Parts: structure tokens; C-alpha cells; sequence
DNA sequence: CGTCCGGTCTTCGCCCGTAAATTCAGA
DNA sequence: TCTGAATTTACGGGCGCAACTATGCCGGACG
RNA sequence: GGCAUAGUUGC
């Protein structure tokens, strides 16, 4: 099995998991904390962020494979965000801070 | 399943951890060929529109 | 083709800083504007960057030193069909 | 674009401000047309259009309507991301209480007002009433109230009078408080009440208050009136086959507790009696606590098919979380999965990619190529061309594949090891092709495990993988320094095979000039493989500067050995294939190779050594055959032998003699003892089982049968495996422990019986079982230990400290189990080492003690160093590099940033996930006593009067080679500092008396002693001498409770004889329980003994090490130095009181009675000196001896149980996780900072504000340090992330809030769940920047 | 086929930690 | 008759990772 | 395209 790029999931912007549908392997916690003990930054975050969720960051990733440019743009993680509004839900005002 | 002449011994590796190194024979006498019976079904659904 | 890195990484005893130069390298190459000072061997930019680093010829500094100057000439020529 | 994360209470004004509408209608759909309805929770003018720039009437549907508002139906025309984003709210008809600060345990709500949650909850859920405005009455504020009471009081106490039910009375008990009147009049209770429990309630509830009043959230705020509505988008229904749609939970739970807000406001509007709008307030109360964390009280409510509804905090909470589900690990593009093979074709740089899924992964780069070549102007034509897999494209792929390496990640990747690169190479077929080197580093074997492959994208990705992750760079374990691409099962086989010798063979003893000439002769035949011959081989030694010297010379060894020697590259000396060449010698052959010579000549020996040891595997023919598993043809007699003896002791049973326990044990020992004998037997018939000479005399020689060679050369199979082939299969136990009386006595070549199977099966399924009960354990293990390492990353170069733990040579009683060599190996020394002759500084103080500096220590008989530690680092955020050493995964120090956290916690926690009276001198040396006082007696032996007295048996180069512990009153045949002959006992003692020896001479007179209540008189009949033995207090009479007998010795005349070196006179104190033969008025001498004083796991054990759990039984220490008395007559149990010289005189302590005390009463101890026996508590560790005793106690432990276990794991990583246990430091002095008296508080941040203090004139706190478990010490962090991400997500989002933290995110798997570079390797540069740039 | 509101029977593991209730041991 | 401590009891949280196949499900009761 | 159950594979 493998996939370059296809469908995604509703609730976390994230490639859906399985094979009879056309899903991505999950890069589990273990396998961080793999890349973490390695010198593994660009590649994690390339992983978590531009390949998994990031609607932009993905979109300008395969425009710019497209074009021959290996480069990326990080932007923030959609399950973050889902994590974010899930908080406030609750009374938990949680929001992040102007730099 | 079927049972063919096995020959225990290392062979240039190709049989490493547990690996099974095959004669082309058993390929060509087609004695592990198996037909898979795959039932797909498309439903029309009476939906809007 | 490249099998190691441990040249480089000889040369740049940081092993981290490393992959950060040779992947500036590797953009400058691809963007790039730019041509390998190594004669290319049908290679990628990630190999002919490491390549170039093993030399000896780029480094952070010398990198940086040559943009400064890149610059300086964009500053310089930009200025002249300006002023 | 942010570098920080806040938590704090959401007040109603904020939750409004978040809002675009609220939520009236609890409907979703038609459920005929799928347009949302009115206001309900899936709405259009509240949370936006439905699809991108289109209305929900329609009339306006393109870009050039961005913002405006329709008129017909309200719906702001714009993308569908906002309604992914935009929330709503809910008009709660009356307040309700938030469940987590409701049953937060503790309950935030409870403590707050001080009140207990019973009562809390009784009033919150409308059956209990709670008065508010007490006023001039007979009611205090808090004070709860029934119903019979509340209409008691409303027809007694008519006027002015508030006392009200449910939600609305906490909300206003809440407004009615003042957080700083409460405050002080709570710190002036803690300071003068002087209660131990209510102390500690008190500062809980002062630092609620702080927290509250420091942060800008209010107490009311905890009471909801308006309640939050998650975006339609993150709770969306996807319908099915048919016009149903997906309830999800969320959905059910808001229309419940809408609908029951509904009811409450329509029963509000026509004012319903009390009573139904209670119940209703109560409903609606239930119903928010179930779409909050469901399920905290009464039952979680189920919605369809009786199964728990999943509610929000369920939702970010837990395995199926945000946490650990989306945010720690997410799925990723560009990946697959497959079947793994072989292929031993490959280099070790390089994995086979099937052509499939090369195609399916790189189809973004195959158009891009496409496109560049120009080949297809639209994306469309080239993903048509790449569908239809035209001959073109895979020219494209091949040139696009060059050097893009892929990640190869088996599924349980327990360290860094599972996951590493490899260039990918096109294989025809649908299989991983994977190098067989490296399924070692995967523990991957080829039955069907399957692997996932990854694609990096961006340049810094793809040098990340070049430099990082190939499996050229990955040649040394991180765990320990031992190689972890050693040649497995069929490369050792092989090699094993060719470099051997026989007796006699082919073309023996014939001189050969080369290494050439001798595959030439065995390629052509002429030459058996093992033949021994004289062979002329040039070997280069680098022992110039660096450069290599020939040396021809005629070495008389093999034609394989030879053969081999023609691949080994130039540095190494010819001795290393000069013989048998197993797996041990292979991997020391690898390491050797890499320590000499570098990386590339090592990669490059690597495949030559695969590959020749896989040809001449294949070449040996090396097979395995039922009569290779030869019979011991003289078992017989052992068998019948064994079987005689055991008839014989049932002889000796059945006559009476014996009982049947002893008879079991009997039974067992001999057929014990007949297994290891027939084991013995069978290995020594196999091993020489080859005996070869056709040249004359009869010579033996090892063997050729294939068991012993396939074992023998450690390939596959041990000496547990072998012995039962071929001998008895040994002793296997019932479930209960209990081992059979008659084992197993047939092997597998003959035929298991039906019971011998029987009793294999109960082994096998319980090992089974086991195995898949005992990796939750593990995987338990290692998710703490990486939770709590992981913000630990080298950022200093070098701490600058003189500090350190000397580290010396480990002996459990045995031989050397760990030499210093592999204890100091790679560890920067903290002092300068002398010479052990006189003051000559042999290795200078900040030297990385590598392989050279090692061997020249061991050379010179060094036996103590001192070497910098992780744990006595004085870094702030880190650790410096030189304090850490060695990387252990390359041969230079550790870089700075290199993250070493999460590296200690894999390494770790790998080997959990597999597996987990006479001291007889061994060796001739010197004996020596540390911490001895001794004393001769009459009979010349040598009795001790101290505790902590070890035994070392020194050796002529001064080193100890073998250690006992001698207990008080212990008899030593010779003396000290004298050497000693080994072979015989040197110590002797009683272990199941305890002494009262003496330490003067002359006579006894019992002292405050009086027949009948003191003592109990016994007379023995079988020895005919009475006894005078002294009973407890509880025991004795009560006739003399109150004093405590003496025992004291006198002269000729009667007066009593003084101590020795002390002016008090010399009496013992003799406790219950003692056995005192000796009648009044006997005379004694110095030394001599007068009464006698009668008296765990594997991982299991590891994990309670790590969470410094409190032993059930642990020996009680000394806290302060001073002479020793006691105290009161044992009320609850006996008292303890320790008087300094000049210090805290009335330091006391509190001993339970059964336990045995170890100290008398007339001992200086010193603090950390043991006053009871019992494993020793780690937090008194800590807090007494200092940090070293603590981290090498811990150290020492862990690596016992996996020493144990036969693992080797370097001590960085658990002095790392013992560094990140003792993080949190508690105030006792306030001094001149601005700390409080008791609060616990960051080691470095204490640090780093004392060391500005000083450089003032001001003084610092001094602090004390506090020793706390993995799970404490990752859920008390800084940062609230981590530890919401870590258990606990509900108590610690409570704290956080509550407290109204504030988030650094200077961790790992805080900047991991933000999604940004990591502050661990290479984006340790772009972290440094940011440092710099703010 | 089209709409529309919601509660009897079930427990049943092991370990750890922390907070609440009970009981000593006195004054 | 009160009151602090240690103990006991009650109750809240955790119990590895990865992958594949199948089925059944949004609920059963009023216009 | 999410939940539940069952079974299965590698550890
Ligand atoms: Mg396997
Ligand atoms: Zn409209
Ligand atoms: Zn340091």
C-alpha cells in the first residue's frame, strides 16, 4: 500500500487510516520520540506538519513539488486548532499569546 | 497445501531470518496458485436531485 | 554517489550545523541562480552540496561571505541605473 | 506569529465575545431536504454558509459578495473555514456548576469555601440547603440545611433570611467572597494554629487563593451561564447509505442539554411550582455534567445501544484523545507499507523500493519532472500519463530516485534505531527488500513482519536524512558502545565455518605465499577450506603517526582464515581472524574496526563480510539432520543411577525416616543434580564427538556436528536449547510455582509422553501469556520515562563544575561482573587521577576518557575515578556537554544540542519490551576493614563492634577484588591489613543470633533487674541449666515496665568499671527477647558474646525504582549526628531521641516496638548511618546522605536487575532520568529572595536567583532538595502541555486554569503538538535565533 | 411508509496515590 | 468531654505500538 | 467516513 496524496478526514484535517480506503500510515508517538533522539527536526516537522494537517502548508508543498522546489512553508497544525476550540468549548479560555 | 522437495541449508543468504527461497518450478507447475473469489457491488440510491 | 557523511561532518564537528549549511547550499542550487563548483556527476543538489562541503570550499562563513557580496553588488549595480 | 500559550477561566462577557449567535433550537436537519434548519446547533447565520461564497438562499454565490449580508436568511457569505471555526452559545435559564471544578479531586468549588464535596454536591443537585446573609440568626454561612430544616427555619425565622438551592446558591457564595480578607485571616489560622493536618489544608487552600487572586480569572466564573458551542465542523454528521445520518456523540449530548434548557425556561415563563422547576434545574445540571467530562457522577448517559457517550473532556482526554491520537502522532502522506525480504544483493546504504509503490509515493516529483522536461503542460495529462504507466515514465522515476532516501519504520519502534534511511533501489515485485544486516537494529526477522516507508520532501528533510538517518551512520547502538549491525545467524555460521581447523584435511601443512593463492587452491578444489597451513600475510599496524607500516611474516593458520584475512582492510592486525571467529569475536572484530580505522573502511568490512559470509555459508552446505542430534549412548547409567537414588530415598520415606517435604526437596535436588550431569555429558559427546587421524596416532579435535557448530559459533541456539534437544528438557513448574516431583526425563528426538507435554504446555502457555501481559508494562515504562526526559537537551559546551561521582569497579560478591574499563569508559573525569604510587598526575582533569586513556588507566591499576555526572551539573535548562561525554553512538563527545532525554528514555526502556555464614575467599590477596572496630577476645577471634563494616579483599596491585558485608559480631580468624590465604572461610558468624558482646572484662552483675516482673524464668529439661531471658513491656509483667534492665560489669570488689575512652561507665541495656544463658555472678572476658538476640522482581522492579516508591519495611535512618537515648514507655510504639553535641538537642523520632532496633545506646552515629535493616527508602537517601548516594543507589539498583537480565545499558541514560526525577526543590529558608516558606518550586530557577542574590549583597534561600517519581515529575512541569499531554489531562488542565498558567513551550512535545521545529537538533540553530532575536 | 423525544437491571482486575472518615492516646 | 495523628477506607486514574478482513450502527415508537 | 464488536498479523 502507499499514497501520495487523496482524501482526508472531516473532524482533523489529517489522511484518513486504512487501506480498503486510500489512507496514510500512522507516524505514531513512539516513532517522535524516534526522530526526536535523532538530530530529526525539518524531517519531523515536515512530517507533522506539512505532510499530516497543514491544509496550506500541504497545498503550497505539492504546488512547489510541482514546480521542481523542495521547500515548505510550516503554518500551524489544523489539530491544533480543533484542540483549541474543543478547550473553549469548556470554560477553559485557552488562546495564544500575541509574540 | 501442497508438499514439494525441501532442502534444508543456508543459501547465499537468501533465506536470512526464516525467508523461503522458491524453485521456479513450483511457480511454473502452478501448485500454490489460488483463485480468490472478490464480490464488488455498486448501490443506486434513490437521493435528491 | 554518496554512501557517508563522515568528511563533512569531520570538517564541521557539529554534525547539526552541517545539515543546515549544506541544505542552504542545496536551495541555492535548486531556486537556484547558482552553479556547482564540483563537477557534477548526475548527482541531486542534497549530494552535490555534501560534496562541496567535503572539498573544503563552503562553509557557514564562506556562504555567508559570499552573500554578503552577492548583495553588495545588487546594492551597488541597483544603485547605478538608479543614481 | 506566537510564543507563548495562556489557560484561565472563561468568563461569560468572553465566552459571548467568542460567540456569533446563540443556539435557541435543539434540531440539526429536515431529515427530507439536508439544508440546516433555522437556529439549530448545524446553523447557517450563526456559524456560516454551508459551501464557499454561496448563500443559503442562493442569491448570492461568487467572490464579488465577500462580506456582504443577505437580508432573506442572514447567512455572511464567505469561505465554509470560518464555519470550521465559528462558535456559538447557549442562554443557560439558569447557572450551572462546571463538573471539572466541581469533582476535580480536589473539587476547586469545595475547597474554596471550605466545605466538604458531599455537601457540595448535595446542594448542587437540588436536595440540600445551603444559607447565604446568615446574619443576626442562629445559622453560620456554610452551614447546610434539609428540607425539614429549611421550613423549621422559614415558619421560626420569617424576616430577612437567604438560603438558597442548587446552582444559583454556590454562584452566589462564590460572589460573596473576598479573596484577600480570606486570605490573611487563612494565613494568620496557619501560622498560629500548629496542627499538622490542618497546616497542610490551610497552605492548599492560601495557595488556591494566591493562585486566584495573582491570575485575572474570578471564583464566579466557575459557575457557567453561558455555555460554549463547539464549531459545527468539529462535530460534524456524515451521512450514510440511506437518508440517515451519524449521530455524533457531541450532537446528542447539546441537543439534550438544550432541550432540557429549553423546558426550564418555557416552566420559568408560566411559573411552575417549585418543585417542578427544581427537578427541571436538576435535569438541565445533569445534562451539562454529562456533555462536560461524562460519567463523574451517576451513569454516563447512553444515547443508543448502551454504550457511553463520548463528551468533551473524554474528547482531549485519554489513548483516543487530540493528545496521543492527532496532535503526539498523526497520519502522514507520502508514506506505505509492506512485506519485507531479504535481499542480500544490497549494500548497507541502499533498501529495494518495490516499482509500485516507488511510483505511488514520488508521483508530485514524476510530475514535476514531467513538467520541467515539458513532456505534459497540464497536471491532468501528466497524472493521466502516470495512471497509464507509459515507458517514459519511469525513466523519470529512476532519474528522480538518485538520492532521495527514504525512512524504513517498523510499527514498534522502541528506540531510534527503528526508523532509518536508505536510497532507494527499483525491485520488481510488491516487497521490501531490506538489508539483513540491519534487522538486528529492527529486531525485524523476515515471517511476515511488515515495515512502513517515508517520503522526505524538503531539502533540510532529505540532508536530515543523508547525514542523520543512514544506516551507514547508524553502526553503534545509543544504548551502549557494542556495534548493532553485528552479522546475525547465516553471515556467523558461515564465517565460523571458514575459519577452523581439523586434524587432517586436504592439502594439509603445505606453505602458501598469499592469500590469493590460498582461494585459488580452495576454489579449484585442491585445498580443503579448514586445512592448517603456513601462509606469508602482510599486515599494516598504525602504530607511526598515523601512518600505516607493512610487516611481512609466515603465519601458520588456515586456508578459510586466510581466505577471510583478504577482506579485512589494512589497520587491523592479523590476530583477530586467527580464530574461531563466533558471534562475539565477529562483533569485536566490527568494533575494533570502527575504534582503528573510521567509518567507511568499517561500512565497506560490513558488506565484504556479509557477503563472504553468506557464499561460504552457502558453500559449507551447513544443514541440520535427526541424526545429528546425537544420544548421550551413556545416559543409561546416569538415568538408571538417578533413578536408583530417588527409589532410595523413597526407601528411606517409606520406613519413616524421612517426612515428605524433605523428601521433596531431596527429590529434587538429586534429579537436579542428574539433569546438569546429563547436560554435562551430552555437550562434552557432542563437542569432541569428532574424532579424525588417518596419519597415525589417534588425535581429538572439536566437533563438526551441525548442532554443536550451529551453536557453538553463536548464530542461533544456546546451551538451554541444545541440552534439550538432545538430553532431558530440565524441570518445568505447575502454575502455582510448585515444580513437578518428576520432571521431564525424555529429550525431543524421542517422543515426549502425554503428560511431559502436558507439564510443556503449562510453560509454554504461561510463557506466552506473560510476554503479552508484560509488554503493557513495559510500553507503560518507557511512555513515562520519555514524558518525563524530554525537555533535557545539551545546551552548554561545558558547565565548568569540579564536581563528580566516583565511579569505581561494581562487585555483587562474585567475580568483576563490571569492570571500571566499560564504567568510565567515554565519561569526562571531574578531578585530576594520580598516579596509585605517589601524587603523579597520570590523566590531566577535563580529558574525554577514550579507548587509549582507558586502557593505559586499567594498565596502570587504577581503581577509583571521579567523572563528571549528568545529575551534579549546574546548568539552568539543560546540561552541558562535557558533563554528559561520549555520545555512545558516535566516537566523539556529544554535540551541542543533541538531545539526550528522549535517547536515556529509549534506551531504556528497549530491553523492557523484550525481556525482564562462611565467606569463602576465591583468590589470594590482602585482606582489609573499612569502618571496623574490633576487639580480641580469649579464644583469639576477632569480633567486630561496628554495622557497616565490608570486608575487602585486596590484591597486590591494591585493587579489591572481591567484598562482604560483616554484621555486628562477627568472628574473623585473622587480622587486618595482613594478607591472607584464599580457598578456606575467613569470617564466621551466626545468622540467626545477634550478639551482646562486650568491650571490657570482669564479672556479671544483673543491674535494675527484679525476679518475676523483669524477667521470666524458664527451666529448660532437655539441657537442665535455667535461663534468665528478658521479656518487652507488653510481654513482661507489669511490675517493672517503666525501667529498662542494665547490664553492666564489675570488678573483684563490686564498683563498676568505666568505658573506655569515655568517662560514663560501661552498661548494656539489654532489650526483650534476648537469651541470656549466663546466671548472676559469672565472670566474662572482652569480646565475648553474652546473650544471643534471635531475629523484588525484573521490570516490575525497575518501574518502582524509577517512581521512587516508599518500601513497605524501610530501615529508618539517622537525620542529624549525636549520642543516642530513649524517650517515653512506649506509647503506640517505642521512642526515639538523638541529642547533637551542640546542635538540635531535642530531635526525636517515633520506632514501631516488633521491629528490630540495630543501634544500642551508647553510639555517635553520623547522618546516613543505617538504624534499622530494610531496603533503604530513596527519598531518605536524598534528603540524608546527599544527591551522589541517591543517583548511585539508584544507578546501581537498576543495573542489577539488568545485569540480571543479561542486558548492557551505559549508566548516562538512567543518571539522565535520575537527574530529571530530582528537578523540584523545596524553600525552607525564605532568605532574601522572594520564594515563600514551604512551596515547591523549579531546582533551577531557585539556583539561578540565588546565584544573582549573591553577586549582591543580598543572601540567598537556601533550598532542599526533593526526590520525586517519574509520573510526579512529568505531571508537575513548568508547562501545563506536557503534562496534559502526558495522564492526568483533566486535574492538570484544571490546575492550569485555575492557576491561570502560562506556557513557555520550551520542551519537545510542547513545540511537537504547536507544530514547529524541534529545539533538539537542527532546529536547535533556528531556536538559538529566536533566543536571540526577542 | 413519514416524524420525533430520550433514565430497567449488573456487578465481576491489579496497583498506586491522595483525600475523607475512624480511631488512638491522651489532656 | 475535646483534639491532633496515624491509620484505614473510599475513590480517582493508568494499564504499549502498528496493521488487515468482516459486520452492525444513527432508534424504536406515534400520524 | 466516524463509533462499536469479532477475528487476524508482527513485536
Ligand atoms: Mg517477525
Ligand atoms: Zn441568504
Ligand atoms: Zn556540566
Amino acid at each position: 500500500h502507499a499514497r501520495s496524496t487523496g482524501s482526508y478526514s472531516l473532524v482533523t484535517q489529517q489522511p484518513l487510516g486504512g487501506k480498503a480506503q486510500f489512507g496514510g500510515q500512522r507516524f505514531g508517538e513512539m516513532e517522535v520520540w524516534a526522530l526526536e533522539a535523532y538530530g530529526a527536526a525539518y524531517t519531523l516537522q515536515e512530517m507533522l506538519t506539512v505532510k499530516s494537517d497543514d491544509v496550506n502548508g500541504r497545498t503550497k508543498m505539492y504546488k512547489n513539488i510541482v514546480d521542481g522546489n523542495h521547500q515548505m512553508e510550516p503554518g500551524m497544525p489544523e489539530s491544533f486548532n480543533v484542540l483549541l476550540k474543543e478547550i473553549r468549548s469548556l470554560g477553559i479560555n485557552i488562546e495564544l499569546e500575541d509574540e | 497445501g501442497q508438499n514439494m522437495r525441501v532442502a534444508f541449508m543456508p543459501w547465499n543468504g537468501y533465506n536470512f531470518e526464516d525467508s523461503i527461497l522458491v524453485s521456479e518450478r513450483v511457480v511454473q507447475e502452478d501448485r500454490f496458485t489460488t483463485i480468490h473469489i472478490q464480490e464488488l457491488a455498486c448501490v443506486s440510491r434513490d437521493t435528491k436531485l | 554517489a554518496r554512501v557517508t557523511v563522515q568528511d563533512a561532518v569531520e570538517k564541521i564537528g557539529n554534525r547539526f550545523d552541517l545539515v543546515l549549511v549544506a541544505a542552504r547550499r542545496a536551495r541555492q542550487m535548486q531556486v537556484g541562480g547558482k552553479d556547482p563548483l564540483v563537477p557534477e556527476e548526475n548527482d541531486k543538489t542534497t549530494v552535490i552540496a555534501l560534496r562541496e562541503i567535503e572539498e573544503g570550499l563552503i562553509n557557514n562563513q564562506i556562504l555567508d561571505v559570499r552573500e554578503r557580496q552577492e548583495q553588495q553588488e545588487q546594492e551597488a549595480a541597483e544603485l547605478q541605473a538608479v543614481t | 506569529e506566537f510564543d507563548a500559550i495562556k489557560i484561565a477561566l472563561a468568563s461569560p462577557d468572553m465566552i459571548r465575545s467568542w460567540s456569533f449567535g446563540e443556539v435557541k433550537k435543539p434540531e440539526t436537519i429536515n431529515y427530507r431536504t439536508f439544508k440546516p434548519e433555522r437556529d439549530g446547533l448545524f446553523c447557517a447565520r450563526i456559524f456560516g454558509p454551508v459551501k464557499d461564497y454561496e448563500c443559503l438562499c442562493g442569491k448570492y454565490k461568487r467572490l464579488k459578495h465577500r462580506g456582504v449580508i443577505c437580508e432573506k436568511c442572514g447567512v455572511e457569505v464567505t469561505q465554509t473555514k470560518v464555519r470550521r471555526e465559528r462558535m456559538g452559545h447557549i442562554e443557560l435559564a439558569s447557572p450551572t456548576a462546571h463538573i471539572w471544578f466541581l469533582k476535580s479531586l480536589p473539587s476547586r468549588i469545595g475547597l474554596l469555601l471550605d466545605m466538604p464535596l458531599r455537601d457540595i454536591e448535595r446542594v448542587l443537585y437540588f436536595e440540600s440547603y445551603v444559607v447565604i446573609e446568615g446574619g443576626m440568626t442562629n445559622l453560620e454561612r456554610q452551614q447546610i440545611l434539609t428540607e425539614e430544616q429549611y421550613l423549621d427555619a422559614l415558619e421560626e425565622f420569617g424576616d430577612e433570611f437567604d438560603a438558597k438551592m442548587g446552582a444559583e446558591a454556590i454562584q452566589a457564595l462564590l460572589k460573596s467572597m473576598d479573596l484577600e480578607q480570606e486570605c490573611e485571616q487563612l494565613r494568620e489560622e496557619l501560622n498560629e494554629t500548629n496542627s499538622e493536618t490542618k497546616r497542610k489544608k490551610l497552605t492548599k487552600r492560601i495557595k488556591l487563593l494566591e493562585a486566584f487572586v495573582q491570575s485575572g480569572n474570578k471564583p464566579e466564573w466557575m459557575i457557567l451561564t453561558v455555555l460554549p458551542v463547539l464549531p459545527p465542523d468539529l462535530r460534524p454528521l456524515v451521512p450514510l447509505d440511506g437518508g440517515r445520518f451519524a449521530t455524533s456523540d457531541l450532537n446528542d449530548l447539546y441537543r439534550r442539554v438544550i432541550n432540557r434548557n429549553n423546558r426550564l425556561k418555557r416552566l420559568l415563563d408560566l411559573a411552575a411550582p417549585d418543585i417542578i422547576v427544581r427537578n427541571e434545574k436538576r435535569m438541565l445540571q445533569e445534562a451539562v455534567d454529562a456533555l462536560l467530562d461524562n460519567g463523574r457522577r451517576g451513569r454516563a448517559i447512553t444515547g443508543s445501544n448502551k454504550r457511553p457517550l463520548k463528551s468533551l473532556a473524554d474528547m482531549i482526554k485519554g489513548k483516543q484523545g487530540r493528545f496521543r491520537q492527532n496532535l503526539l502522532g498523526k497520519r502522514v502522506d507520502y508514506s506505505g507499507r509492506s512485506v519485507i525480504t531479504v535481499g542480500p544483493y544490497l549494500r548497507l546504504h541502499q533498501c529495494g523500493l518495490p516499482k509500485k509503490m516507488a511510483l505511488e509515493l514520488f508521483k508530485p516529483f514524476i510530475y514535476g519532472k514531467l513538467e520541467l522536461r515539458g513532456l505534459a503542460t497540464t497536471i491532468k495529462a501528466a497524472k493521466k500519463m502516470v495512471e497509464r504507466e507509459e515507458a517514459v515514465v519511469w525513466d523519470i522515476l529512476d532519474e528522480v530516485i538518485r538520492e532521495h532516501p527514504v525512512l524504513l519504520n517498523r510499527a514498534p519502534t522502541l528506540h531510534r534505531l527503528g526508523i532509518q534511511a536508505f536510497e532507494p533501489v527499483l525491485i520488481e515485485g510488491k516487497a521490501i527488500q531490506l538489508h539483513p544486516l540491519v534487522c538486528a537494529a529492527y529486531n525485524a526477522d523476515f515471517d511476515g513482519d511488515q515495515m512502513a516507508v517515508h517520503v522526505p520532501l524538503t531539502l533540510e528533510a532529505q540532508l536530515e536524512a543523508r547525514a542523520l538517518m543512514m544506516s551507514t551512520n547508524n553502526i553503534l547502538s545509543p544504548a551502549n558502545g557494542e556495534p548493532i549491525i553485528v552479522p546475525s545467524q547465516d553471515v556467523v555460521l558461515g564465517l565460523y565455518y571458514m575459519t577452523r581447523d581439523c586434524v587432517n584435511a586436504k592439502g594439509e601443512g603445505m606453505v602458501l605465499t598469499g592469500p590469493k593463492e590460498a582461494e585459488r587452491l580452495y576454489r579449484s578444489g585442491l585445498a580443503s577450506l579448514h586445512a592448517r597451513v603456513k601462509v606469508r600475510i602482510t599486515e599494516y599496524e598504525k602504530d607511526a603517526n598515523g601512518e600505516l607500516v607493512a610487516k611481512t611474516s609466515l603465519k601458520d593458520t588456515t586456508v578459510g582464515r586466510a581466505i577471510l584475512w583478504m577482506i579485512v582492510p589494512k589497520g587491523l592486525p592479523y590476530s583477530i581472524v586467527n580464530q574461531a571467529l563466533g558471534k562475539k569475536a565477529i562483533s569485536k572484530m566490527l568494533n575494533t574496526c570502527y575504534r582503528i580505522l573510521g567509518l567507511k573502511p568499517t561500512v565497506i568490512f560490513a558488506d565484504q563480510i556479509m557477503y563472504t559470509g553468506f557464499a561460504y555459508a552457502a558453500r559449507s552446505g551447513a544443514s541440520v539432520g535427526i541424526d545429528d542430534m546425537v544420544i548421550p549412548e551413556k545416559k543409561h547409567e546416569i538415568i538408571s543411577e538417578a533413578e536408583a537414588e530417588v527409589a532410595e530415598i523413597q526407601e528411606q520415606f517409606q520406613s519413616g525416616l524421612v517426612t515428605a517435604g524433605e523428601r521433596y526437596n531431596k527429590v529434587i535436588d538429586i534429579w537436579a543434580a542428574a539433569n546438569d550431569r546429563v547436560s554435562k555429558a551430552m555437550m562434552d559427546n557432542l563437542q569432541t564427538e569428532t574424532v579424525i587421524n588417518r596419519d597415525g596416532q589417534e588425535e581429538k579435535q572439536v566437533s563438526f556436528n551441525s548442532i554443536y557448530m550451529m551453536a557453538d559459533s553463536g548464530a542461533r541456539g544456546s546451551a538451554a536449547q541444545i541440552r534439550q534437544l538432545a538430553g532431558m528438557r530440565g524441570l518445568m513448574a505447575k502454575p502455582d510455582g510448585s515444580i513437578i516431583e518428576t520432571p521431564i526425563t525424555a529429550n525431543f528426538r524421542e517422543g515426549l509422553n502425554v503428560l511431559q507435554y502436558f507439564i510443556s504446555t503449562h510453560g509454554a502457555r504461561k510463557g506466552l501469556a506473560d510476554t503479552a501481559l508484560k509488554t503493557a508494562n513495559s510500553g507503560y515504562l518507557t511512555r513515562r520515562l520519555v514524558d518525563v526526559a524530554q525537555d533535557l537537551v545539551v545546551t552548554e559546551d561545558d558547565c565548568g563544575t569540579h564536581e563528580g561521582i566516583m565511579m569505581t569497579p561494581v562487585i555483587e560478591g562474585g567475580d568483576v561482573k563490571e569492570p571500571l574499563r566499560d564504567r568510565v569508559l567515554g565519561r569526562v573525569t571531574a578531578e585530576d587521577v594520580l598516579k596509585p604510587g605517589t601524587a603523579d598526575i597520570l590523566v590531566p582533569r577535563n580529558t574525554l576518557l577514550h579507548e587509549q586513556w582507558c586502557d593505559l588507566l586499567e594498565e596502570n591499576s587504577v581503581d577509583a575515578v571521579k567523572v563528571r555526572s549528568v545529575v551534579s551539573c549546574d546548568t539552568d535548562f539543560g546540561v552541558c556537554a562535557h558533563c554528559y561525554g561520549r555520545d555512545l553512538a558516535r566516537g566523539h563527545i556529544i554535540n551541542k544540542g543533541e538531545a539526550i532525554g528522549v535517547i536515556a528514555a529509549q534506551s531504556i526502556g528497549e530491553p523492557g519490551t523484550q525481556l525482564t555464614s562462611s565467606i569463602q575467599v576465591k583468590n589470594k590477596g590482602s585482606i582489609k576493614l573499612s569502618n571496623v572496630k574490633s576487639v580480641v577476645n580469649s579464644s583469639g577471634k576477632l569480633v567486630i563492634t561496628s554495622r557497616n563494616t565490608e570486608l575487602k579483599l585486596i590484591d597486590e596491585f591494591g585493587r579489591t577484588k572481591e567484598s562482604y558485608k560483616v554484621p555486628y559480631g562477627a568472628v574473623l580468624a585473622k587480622g587486618d591489613g595482613e594478607q591472607v590465604a584464599g580457598g578456606e572461610t575467613v569470617a564466621n558468624w551466626d545468622p540467626h543470633t545477634m550478639p551482646v558482646i562486650t568491650e571490657v572484662s570482669g564479672f556479671v552483675r544483673f543491674t535494675d533487674m527484679i525476679d518475676g516482673q523483669t524477667i521470666t524464668r524458664q527451666t529448660d529439661e532437655l539441657t537442665g541449666l535455667s535461663s534468665l531471658v528478658v521479656l518487652d513491656s507488653a510481654e513482661r509483667t507489669a511490675g517493672g515496665k517503666d525501667l529498662r534492665p542494665a547490664l553492666k560489669i564489675v570488678d573483684a570488689q563490686g564498683n563498676d568499671v568505666l568505658i573506655p575512652g569515655t568517662d560514663m561507665p560501661a552498661q548494656y541495656f539489654l532489650p526483650g527477647k534476648a537469651i541470656v544463658q549466663l546466671e548472676d555472678g559469672v565472670q566474662i572476658s572482652s569480646g565475648d558474646t553474652l546473650a544471643r538476640i534471635p531475629q523484588t522482581g525484573g521490570l516490575p522492579r525497575v518501574a518502582d525504582l524509577f517512581e521512587a516508591r516508599r518500601p513497605k519495611e524501610p530501615a529508618i535512618l539517622a537525620e542529624i549526628s549525636g549520642i543516642v537515648s530513649f524517650g517515653k514507655e512506649t506509647k503506640g510504639k517505642r521512642r526515639l531521641v538523638i541529642t547533637p553535641v551542640d546542635g538540635s538537642d531535642p530531635y526525636e523520632e517515633m520506632i514501631p516496638k516488633w521491629r528490630q532496633l540495630n543501634v544500642f545506646e551508647g553510639e555517635r552515629v553520623e547522618r546516613g548511618d543505617v538504624i534499622s535493616d530494610g531496603p533503604e527508602a530513596p527519598h531518605d537517601i536524598l534528603r540524608l546522605r546527599g544527591v551522589h548516594a541517591v543517583t548511585r543507589y539508584i544507578v546501581n539498583e537498576v543495573q542489577d536487575v539488568y545485569r540480571l537480565q543479561g542486558v548492557k545499558i551505559n549508566d548516562k541514560h538512567i543518571e539522565v532520568i535520575v537527574r530529571q526525577m530530582l528537578r523540584k526543590a523545596t524553600i525552607v529558608n525564605a532568605g532574601s529572595s522572594d520564594f515563600l516558606e514551604g512551596e515547591q518550586v523549579e531546582y533551577s530557577r531557585v539556583k539561578i536567583a540565588n546565584r544573582e542574590l549573591e553577586a549582591n549583597g543580598k543572601v540567598g534561600a537556601t533550598y532542599s532538595r526533593d526526590l520525586l517519581g517519574i509520573t510526579k515529575a512529568s505531571l508537575a512541569t513548568e508547562s501545563f502541555i506536557s503534562a496534559a499531554s502526558f495522564q492526568e489531562t483533566t486535574r492538570v488542565l484544571t490546575e492550569a486554569a485555575v492557576a491561570g498558567k502560562r506556557d513557555e513551550l520550551r520542551g519537545l512535545k510542547e513545540n511537537v503538538i504547536v507544530g514547529r521545529l524541534i529545539p533538539a537538533g537542527t532546529g536547535y540553530a533556528y531556536h538559538q535565533d529566536r533566543m536571540r532575536r526577542r
